[PDB]
């Protein structure tokens, strides 16, 4: 995250840190949206041209961290994955549309203060809220420029124009995306950055004050340049996906 | 590119 | 279910350092 803060403890309960076995590193960030459902981005877990395809026996996922690189024996749990489904229909080839994944869990996680699962949104709440000028909030252990936090970062960011986003780049964007970020014109900084990926862009509802995870950090070029916005995942356009998945696989 |  | 509702800020009627930048987005955004 850059021109972020540090998070406050317990601020974020839904986030997840992918990590890889062997070397021992964070490769992503992740949401907890069910005691044994974790989201995340499909390339976090594959993207061939970078030769990258994650077997479950790879990876963990540490919930309720706070600190980036601590063991936090008090708080954290680190889980095993049963089974990663990925998108069928992500377009690794071209533009990362429908970059999303699901990660099942070998057995449920229990909440507690530092753990506790973000809601997903109905299709109501993402036509009110998902528009241009509302902020969001993403977090995430990854840089801090385009270099790494000693904890959680969170910045807030405000959804983007349409036209502005697919203006700000040539790869070819599509309404499984969205792009966040301040305009030049708007004197303010702040991105996701590498490492942050596959970690939730949430807002708070005004409707019932439950945060609400609108995007999947995916994509960018650069981190905070001036006239580029960083783009990710339309959670609640691939929401049918993630039904179906959890529905055949059981909840 | 990708998040990376 | 109980999604979305935070054991240390919603469910002790406490707010952190930075939400009410999210709700003031609301009335200023657009
Ligand atoms: C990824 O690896 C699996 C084996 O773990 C293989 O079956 C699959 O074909 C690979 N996917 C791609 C698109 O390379
Ligand atoms: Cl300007
Ligand atoms: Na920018």
């Amino acid at each position: 995250i850059v021109e972020g803060s540090d998070a406050e403890i317990g601020m974020s309960p839904w986030q997840v840190m992918l990590f890889r076995k062997s070397p021992q590193e964070l490769l992503c960030g992740a949401s907890l949206i069910s005691d044994r459902w974790v989201l995340t981005a499909a390339h976090c877990l594959l993207y061939p041209p970078w030769d990258k395809n994650f077997t479950e026996n790879d990876l963990l996922v540490r919930i309720g961290k706070h600190s980036r690189t601590r063991y936090e024996r008090n708080i954290e749990k680190i889980s095993m994955l049963e089974k990663i489904y990925i998108h069928p229909r992500y377009n690794w080839r071209e533009n990362l549309d429908r970059d999303i994944a699901l990660m099942k869990l070998k057995k449920p996680v229990a909440f507690s203060d530092y753990i506790h699962p973000v809601c997903l949104p109905d299709r109501e709440t993402a036509a009110s809220l998902l528009q241009a000028g509302y902020k969001g909030r993403v977090t995430g252990w990854g840089n801090l420029k385009e270099g790494q936090p000693s904890v959680l970062q969170v910045v807030n960011l405000p959804i983007v124009e349409r036209p502005v986003c697919k203006d700000s780049t040539r790869i070819r964007i599509t309404d499984n995306m969205f792009c966040a970020g301040y305009k030049p014109d708007e004197g303010k900084r702040g991105d996701a950055c590498e490492g942050d990926s596959g970690g939730p862009f949430v807002m708070k509802s005004p409707f019932n004050n439950r945060w609400y995870q609108m995007g999947i950090v995916s994509w960018g070029e650069g981190c905070d340049r001036d006239g580029k916005y960083g783009f990710y995942t339309h959670v609640f356009r691939l929401k049918k996906w993630i039904q179906k998945v959890i529905d055949q696989f059981g909840e | 590119x990708p998040x990376x | 279910a109980d999604c979305g509702l935070r054991p240390l800020f919603e469910k002790k009627s406490l707010e952190d350092k930075t939400e009410r930048e999210l709700l003031e987005s609301y009335i200023d955004g657009r």
